[PDB]
RNA sequence: UUAAUG
RNA sequence: GUCUACGGCCAUACCACCCUGAACGCGCCCGAUCUCGUCUGAUCUCGGAAGCUAAGCAGGGUCGGGCCUGGUUAGUACUUGGAUGGGAGACCGCCUGGGAAUACCGGGUGCUGUAGGCUU
RNA sequence: ACAGAAACCUCCCGUGGAGCAGAAGGGCAAAAGCUCGCUUGAUCUUGAUUUUCAGUACGAAUACAGACCGUGAAAGCGGG
RNA sequence: UCUUGGGGCCGAAACGAUCUCAACCUAUUCUCAAACUUUAAAUGGGUAAGAAGCCCGGCUCGCUGGUGUGGAGCCGGGCG
RNA sequence: GCUUCCGUAGUGCAGCGGCUAGCACGUUAGGCUCAUAAUCUAAAGGUCCUUGGUUCGAAACCAUCCGGGGGCACCA
RNA sequence: GCCCGGAUAGCUCAGCUGUAGAGCAUCAGACUUAAAAUCUGAGGGUCCAGGGUUCAAGUCCCUGUUCGGGCGCCA
């Protein structure tokens, strides 16, 4: 008999687009994330100057947005419809989370805009459990325990039971 | 392979913090500024009014520091409100106001200041402070202790603060963190503060759910339906609660029955039991190896 | 020559002990300081304001002035010809009570109790501290076994 | 070449090692501190002999090198190439200085780093040879020939320990039989009763 | 104006 | 027996894993209308009470690591004062007191102050 | 996904192994570090004390006091 | 052990297998530090060993103050 | 030993932390020529002596290392 | 400290409050078989920085930052 407080849910879906160039490309990738979600994303800037790729310190490189709830469930349903409900062994992390990246956002269902263009985006699913709000809150901080963690085997069987997704080694 | 961070050298160099810091309860940087007294005051007790908003309760206490432990001179809990006529709604802003008022009136009853320093009875929500009356014993003063609650505008800690001020505790405070203070145009609205104190936000959300759908209404408010709480009854119920609190502020403790004296806890294992356990485990491993081989 | 700085050669002295860093304990703050209490001085490196000097680290004086977050203390400094009872202003962190006064006060209270007692009786009980005397003659009872004969061990090289 | 050892024979100064402050030190001649058959077990070399000093002096790294070669040659001539194990238990860290006179003189006299030397106490092991039980007088002869490379005076003492261990030879076989010691190459592993019981079960399983 | 050699 | 709120000394209290939690509580949890703040009600704030001890938390266990406290090391290393003591020196021995610290081997694994509960 | 030893995001461990302008030492984790919001206590005036010391200055600092102020909800903190 | 790799070997190749050799990880082991340290002496440096001290009763305060609260200063006695 | 300076393609030089390191010659390739040269058009080529540090960034700024070159070495 | 000159396109210099000019340099077309020699157009101006007067300032006015040229020297 499985305890209903151990229902493995999804905490968040992390979207990011890393174009590597500030300005027009970056703001059109922000428009891509805004048309995907329905909310404004936040630009992520650099940590230090790398002269190999053409970036400088405190220069806006990427853009990202975290999505919660049924909207994150629906965008992840779109993403698995794109990637035909299959993932690899190495895509799964040992901490219990996973993620993957699509080639371009036109597969999600978004109509092409000739002003905006083509931008790919990267999914990262942070899985969840009722009782993960202890470590990040202010009142009573603490670790969540060994039984309460999500393992890689438990993530694989959750994915296979939920989305009927085949998992192939590689 | 990679190096293990938490090694024996790590546990030898590891200094633990304080117990309340490890529990995550006391902000010692705030307590350093709050609780200490100036040395030229010479054992003058420095009173703080501690507010802790729990999930189902609102604790309002008053403490002064002693070196063995800070003694609670007066305490007030939110579950004492069904004795005053608040059956349900124990963790909202109105219950915080009633708990602060109850703490204030109980402290003045224990100090013997029931008639003097009445406070606000016809409460509107304006900027009010307790002025000292000449030829009388002086007004009680204390300083607020919110703790780890983020003090934004519209906080139940400041609701308990307003309850203590209206009950007659001379606490210095600004009308900035009270609900009603606009952040943009920067003026204080006392009518919005009166609505939040008397609880018309809960009544407006009750009417909004009743207009929207009965299923979400019964999902949100269940014991309000169980104890027949209507929005027209709300303001009169809190007025009768304030009247009962200002009428009978004294607390009677519960009578203690003779304890049955049984141990629900599991007791601690002794040295002879541990030495017997390890010997039985070694003997079981040896006889299992003899049985296998 | 040496430098004449405030904290010259104070590497180990103002340093906190091992696994005793971090937040200052608060009973040290809230412990009250009356005038005329014998007070020893021990520096602390956490709070840098109100530190005493390295010549006053370890010294013991008494309080003459009390302020909001510090007290003044008259300590005895030996400077090159004489001892001067000079006054310094020290913050709360660098200050403890000396129990040399407390043991004397307990002994005074015990002597006052023993002086009020046995006055109507007439017994003369000694109140002064008498030092460790030559001990009284006693009987060593070597019952049963004889004393063990100690033999000096022969030499053998361990290394 | 360099000065005689009569100058820096005795411990005169504080211990002055190579560090962040003392830089520009030339490399010492002794770098290989053990030889013979060091890829070996504790059971196949029972006998152990030590060269124990009897003076509080400073032994130079070049003297350590010369005594190491002098012990090595006699151990190869006697016990073969794989029948002994020599170990120099004095690593030289004390950086010793030189005041070269080309005329300034004694003004500003602080030495540039000349070389390395080892601080040696009274009753401290200089060299240690572990070998079979048959090769006893050969190890005594090798340490006697190695004494001439050092100044002062030191003694040759055949230890009661089992090789390069801290346990006695009469108790070593009983401890290995009762599985309190594990052969772990040159050294030995001592298992107490303080650890968890899974280690005990892994030993007795 | 430059333009040497086999 | 035990919890909550505020604490004192800040590991005998910490860390890794496992087992049990009756009642109050503490929490996990349900939503964003109002106060409030974020890309996101995840944090904070607000309004609650369908489910739950899964987790935090409380107690206990690990021939557990760490920590605290003793023995051993050891009257050892060291050291106040002394000698027309030794030795070419290096250093060592003695008289007089004082006296350690590793490795190794035992024991323990939070007490307590104020207010308020629960086991009626 | 491009993405690689290194561009961006997330999770876990992480007693400080980072940072606090500099030389080194001490100190610091819901801070003394990083980012925000507001400010100019880096303002005026007496006295006392420490350090160097002869117990003389200068420089630096330490507690207070009288005023005007900044911030914070407040305790308080701040006169570089 | 694949956490990676230099030379091969049976491999088109494959963390499939294989002897390894290198850095890494885990238990050890030898020798040290004036500008290292968990510990830690001997010697030493402060303070106290009373009349300028206790136990009483009462006034004053513009300081601090739920509270003839706290602190300080004055008095009048008793204790040798 | 003391004080000082330099060390950049193959060679001789420049270079004001943010370059594609610059000029000449050498080199190679192609024209011109009967060939060669010269001439014309192209191109390749820097471990920026070595280590570290400051810096968002170091060919340079700071420190040491290994090379090199001058000036001093004195009255008695 | 005083007085007077300049600082304007990559470089040297003019510019009388109402597309900033002359020469060298670069690129692009002629010429020559081709460079160079010589013509032709085009590009390139933080007018040292800020403030003030005026409708409008590179210009007029002080304030400062570099660079000469001469004077003057009680902490
Ligand atoms: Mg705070
Ligand atoms: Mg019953
Ligand atoms: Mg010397
Ligand atoms: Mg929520
Ligand atoms: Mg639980
Ligand atoms: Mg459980
Ligand atoms: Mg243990
Ligand atoms: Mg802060
Ligand atoms: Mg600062
Ligand atoms: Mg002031």
């Amino acid at each position: 008999k499985e305890n209903p407080m151990r229902e493995l849910r999804i905490r968040k879906l992390c979207l990011n687009i890393c174009v590597g160039e500030s300005g027009d490309r970056l703001t059109r990738a922000a428009k891509v994330l805004e048309q995907l979600t329905g909310q404004t994303p936040v630009f992520s800037k650099a940590r230090y100057t790398v002269r190999s790729f053409g970036i400088r310190r405190n220069e806006k490189i990427a853009v990202h947005c975290t999505v919660r709830g049924a909207k994150a469930e629906e965008i992840l349903e779109k993403g698995l419809k794109v990637r035909e409900y299959e993932l690899r062994k190495n895509n799964f992390s040992d901490t219990g989370n996973f993620g993957f990246g699509i080639q371009e956002h036109i597969d999600l269902g978004i109509k092409y805009d000739p002003s905006i263009g083509i931008y790919g985006l990267d999914f990262y699913v942070v899985l969840g459990r009722p009782g993960f709000s202890i470590a990040d809150k202010k009142r009573r901080t603490g670790c969540i325990g060994a039984k309460h963690r999500i393992s890689k085997e438990e993530a694989m069987r959750w994915f296979q039971q939920k989305y009927d997704g085949i998992i192939l080694p590689g | 392979f990679v190096k293990v961070v938490k090694n024996k050298a790590y546990f030898k160099r590891y200094q633990v913090k304080f117990r309340r810091r490890r529990e995550g309860k006391t902000d010692y940087y705030a307590r350093k500024r709050l609780v200490i007294q100036d040395k030229n005051k010479y054992n003058t007790p420095k009173y703080r009014m501690i507010v802790r908003v729990t999930n189902r309760d609102i604790i309002c206490q008053i403490a002064y520091a002693r070196i063995e432990g800070d003694m609670i001179v007066c305490a007030a809990y939110a579950h004492e409100l069904p004795k005053y006529g608040v059956k349900v709604g124990l963790t909202n802003y109105a219950a915080a106001y009633c708990t602060g008022l109850l703490l204030a009136r109980r402290l003045l009853n224990r100090f013997g200041m029931d008639k003097i320093y009445e406070g606000q009875v016809e409460v509107t929500g304006d900027e009010y402070n307790v002025e000292s009356i000449d030829g009388q014993p002086g007004a009680f003063t204390c300083y607020l202790d919110a703790g780890l609650a983020r003090t934004t505008t519209g906080n139940k800690v400041f609701g308990a603060l307003k309850g203590a001020v209206d009950g007659g505790l001379s606490i210095p405070h600004s009308t900035k963190r009270f609900p009603g203070y606009d952040s943009e145009s920067k003026e204080f609205n006392a009518e919005v503060h009166r609505k939040h104190i008397m609880g018309q936000n809960v009544a407006d959300y009750m009417r909004y759910l009743m207009e929207e759908d009965e299923d979400a209404y019964k999902k949100q408010f269940s014991q309000y339906i169980k104890n027949n709480v209507t929005p027209d009854m709300m303001e009169e119920m809190y007025k009768k609660a304030h009247a009962a609190i200002r009428e009978n502020p004294v607390y009677e403790k519960k009578p203690k029955r003779e304890v049955k004296k049984k141990r629900w806890n599991r007791p601690k294992m002794s040295l002879a039991q541990k030495k017997d356990r390890v010997a039985q485990k070694k003997a079981s491993f040896l006889r299992a190896q003899e049985r296998a081989a | 020559t040496n430098t004449k700085g405030k904290r010259r050669g104070t590497r180990y002295m103002f340093s906190r002990p091992f696994r005793k860093h971090g937040v200052v304990p608060l009973a040290t703050y809230m412990r009250i300081y009356k005038k005329g209490d014998i007070v020893d001085i021990k520096g602390m490196g956490t709070v840098q304001k109100g530190m005493p000097h390295k010549c006053y680290h370890g010294k013991t004086g008494r309080v003459y002035n009390v302020t909001q977050h510090a007290v003044g203390i008259v300590v005895n400094k030996q400077v090159k010809g004489k001892i001067l009872a000079k006054r310094i202003n020290v913050r709360i962190e660098h200050i403890k009570h000396s129990k040399s006064r407390d043991s004397f006060l307990k002994r005074v209270k015990e002597n006052d109790q023993k002086k009020k007692e046995a006055k109507e009786k007439g017994t003369w009980v000694q109140l002064k501290r008498q030092p460790a005397p030559p001990r009284e003659a006693h009987f060593v009872r070597t019952n049963g076994k004889e004393p063990e004969l100690l033999e000096p061990i022969p030499y053998e090289f361990m290394a | 070449g360099r000065r005689p050892a009569r100058c820096y024979r005795y411990c005169k100064n504080k211990p002055y090692p190579k560090s962040r402050f003392c830089r520009g030190v030339p490399d010492a001649k002794i770098r290989i501190f053990d030889l013979g058959r060091k890829k070996a077990k504790v059971d196949e070399f029972p006998l152990c002999g030590h060269m124990v000093s009897d003076e509080y002096e400073q032994l130079s790294s070049e003297a350590l090198e010369a005594a190491r070669i002098c012990a090595n040659k006699y151990m190869v001539k006697s016990c073969g190439k794989d029948g002994f194990h020599i170990r120099v238990r004095l690593h030289p860290f004390h950086v010793i200085r030189i005041n070269k006179m080309l005329q300034t003189g004694m003004r500003g006299a602080f030495g540039k780093p000349q070389g390395t030397v080892a601080r040696v106490h009274i009753g401290q092991v200089i060299m240690s040879i572990r070998t079979k039980l048959q090769n006893k007088e050969h190890v005594v002869e090798a340490l006697r020939r190695a004494k001439f490379k050092f100044p002062g005076r030191q003694k040759i003492h055949i230890s009661k320990k089992w090789g390069f261990t801290k346990f006695n030879a009469d108790e070593f076989e009983d401890m290995v039989a009762e599985k309190r010691l594990i052969p772990d190459g040159c050294g030995v592993k001592y298992i107490p009763n303080r650890g968890p019981l899974d280690k005990w079960r892994a030993l007795h399983s």
